[PDB]
């Protein structure tokens, strides 16, 4: 978390605020209102596992619920907001001047990193939903954002051995979020903030000394 | 401060205060002729003709913002409510001389800052400043070829107490240079070292040198003049 780290997230959370919000609530509202009626569990950790639930349904369960994630967001593309596509293609460039070679995976990690899963995992403090969703959908979630952070990241689950099982889902969904990757990526009291840190602006190295007066008239009235 | 004139000079600066509000109706032909006088007097003599001088400026940038017969964009009017912000700023007080005090105005109704040049070069500029954004509102002026030429007269005439202020004030100002004057300022360095060999002199050569910074970005682009410069500048680092 920098600065400029700071300034990216809050132009995804500004621009596609409502880009989420009609995108994840109807797949939201599909796993609550529907499936609940079903004993429905995510839980793939074998050592988390309750005795009466199967591990083998419980996988399918995960990439089901993925797979349909998953899609919803490469198939989103004719949805993305300008203001966006702007943003990840200004990032694009900026980075293809140092690190030319797959410069589009930067973009992609951080357009899910940073905006699409912290809503997936948290849909009610994001705003998208009503209520936090029932327990046992939010441990499903958890799990869900992070099978689609690898797939984002392009590399394989290797830390928990219990993530292992669904590496070949995420390598055959690589090139599919690369493509959705290149898609997105090619086309106030402030003088109050101003002076509070006005004090020693000039420690450069001429509008640095004209900005001081500015801030001394404006902000400490 | 010791000129067999100096009291005529400090009473028509005391007058040029008072005029100076009024001059919110007078400043449009003076403009020149006050910054003429500012450029002479800006940390000069007793601190009350300080505190009156940084005063006469302060008035007339607030005159120009509201002269009745002007009518500077809002552009040129936002440049100089800056500058006046500017001015009032505690920068522009050890400017013109003036040190532990809350307010000009107080003492303006000795412990000399043996004057620095740079800080004549710093107003220079920033009156430059001011009288060039007026210039693009009014194109039937002449000020600032004015204020060249009086800068001009006395950079050039020998008389040691302005004659370093008048150089500086005319490299800053200026827009066009000839080798003629070049010569003139470098011959006016060499007969200031020569008066070494006889502080004065050492204020004239730093004027030179600072006149020499000015004017050398103005010199054309094929002169030998550049190069020459630089070992000036050498020799005036040798100096000690």
């Amino acid at each position: 978390n920098s600065l400029a780290s700071k300034i990216m997230t809050f132009c995804f959370k500004v621009y596609g605020a409502t880009y989420l919000q009609k995108l994840l609530d109807p797949l939201l509202r599909i796993v609550i209102t529907s499936s609940d009626w079903q004993h429905v569990s995510f839980e793939v950790d074998p050592t988390r596992l309750e005795p009466s639930e199967s591990l083998e349904e419980n996988q399918r369960n995960l990439l089901q619920m993925t797979e349909k994630f998953f899609h919803a967001i490469i198939s989103s593309s004719s949805e993305f907001p300008p203001q966006l596509r702007s943003v990840c293609h200004c990032l694009y460039q900026v980075v293809s001047q140092r690190f030319p070679q797959n410069s589009i995976g930067a973009v992609g990690s951080a357009m899910f990193l940073r905006f699409i899963n912290p809503a997936i995992v948290s849909p009610y403090e994001a705003g998208i939903l009503d209520k936090k969703p029932p327990p046992r959908i939010e441990r499903g979630l958890k799990l869900m954002s992070k099978i689609l952070q690898s797939i984002a990241n392009h590399v394989l689950f290797t830390k928990e051995e219990h993530m292992r099982p669904f590496n070949d889902f995420v390598k055959s969904n690589f090139d599919a979020a690369r493509r959705f990757f290149l898609d997105i990526a090619s086309d106030l009291a402030l003088h109050r903030l101003l002076w509070n840190n006005q004090e020693k602006i000039g420690q450069y190295l001429r509008p640095f000394d004209k900005m001081a007066t500015l801030l001394a008239y404006l902000g400490p009235p | 401060e010791q000129h067999l004139m100096w009291d005529d000079i400090a009473i028509l600066a005391r007058y040029m205060l008072m005029l100076s509000f009024n001059n919110s109706l007078d400043v449009a032909a003076h403009l020149p002729y006050l910054f003429h006088v500012v450029t002479f007097l800006v940390a000069t003599g007793p601190l009350s003709l300080r505190a009156s001088t940084h005063g006469l400026v302060i008035n007339i940038i607030h005159s120009l913002c509201t002269c009745s017969q002007l009518h500077f964009s809002e552009e040129t009017k936002q440049v100089l409510r800056l500058s006046l912000t500017e001015f009032s700023l505690p920068k522009f007080y050890l400017l013109f001389g003036i040190s532990k005090v809350k307010s000009a105005a107080v003492i303006a109704f000795y412990e000399r800052e043996t004057f620095a040049l740079t800080s004549l070069e710093t107003v220079t500029e920033a009156l430059l400043e001011i009288m060039e954004a007026c210039m693009r509102d009014i194109p039937t002026c002449k000020w600032l070829d004015q204020w060249t030429e009086l800068a001009q007269r006395f950079a050039f005439q020998y008389n040691p107490s302005l004659q370093p202020r008048a150089l500086v004030v005319f490299g800053c100002i200026s827009k066009r240079v000839s080798h003629g004057q070049i010569k003139q300022i470098i011959r006016i360095l060499s007969k200031a070292l020569e008066s070494c060999l006889k502080y004065n002199s050492q204020v004239l050569i730093e004027a030179t040198v600072i006149a020499l910074t000015k004017l050398q970005p103005l010199l054309n682009k094929d002169s030998p003049l550049h190069k020459a410069l630089f070992w000036v500048a050498v020799a005036v680092l040798q100096l000690d």
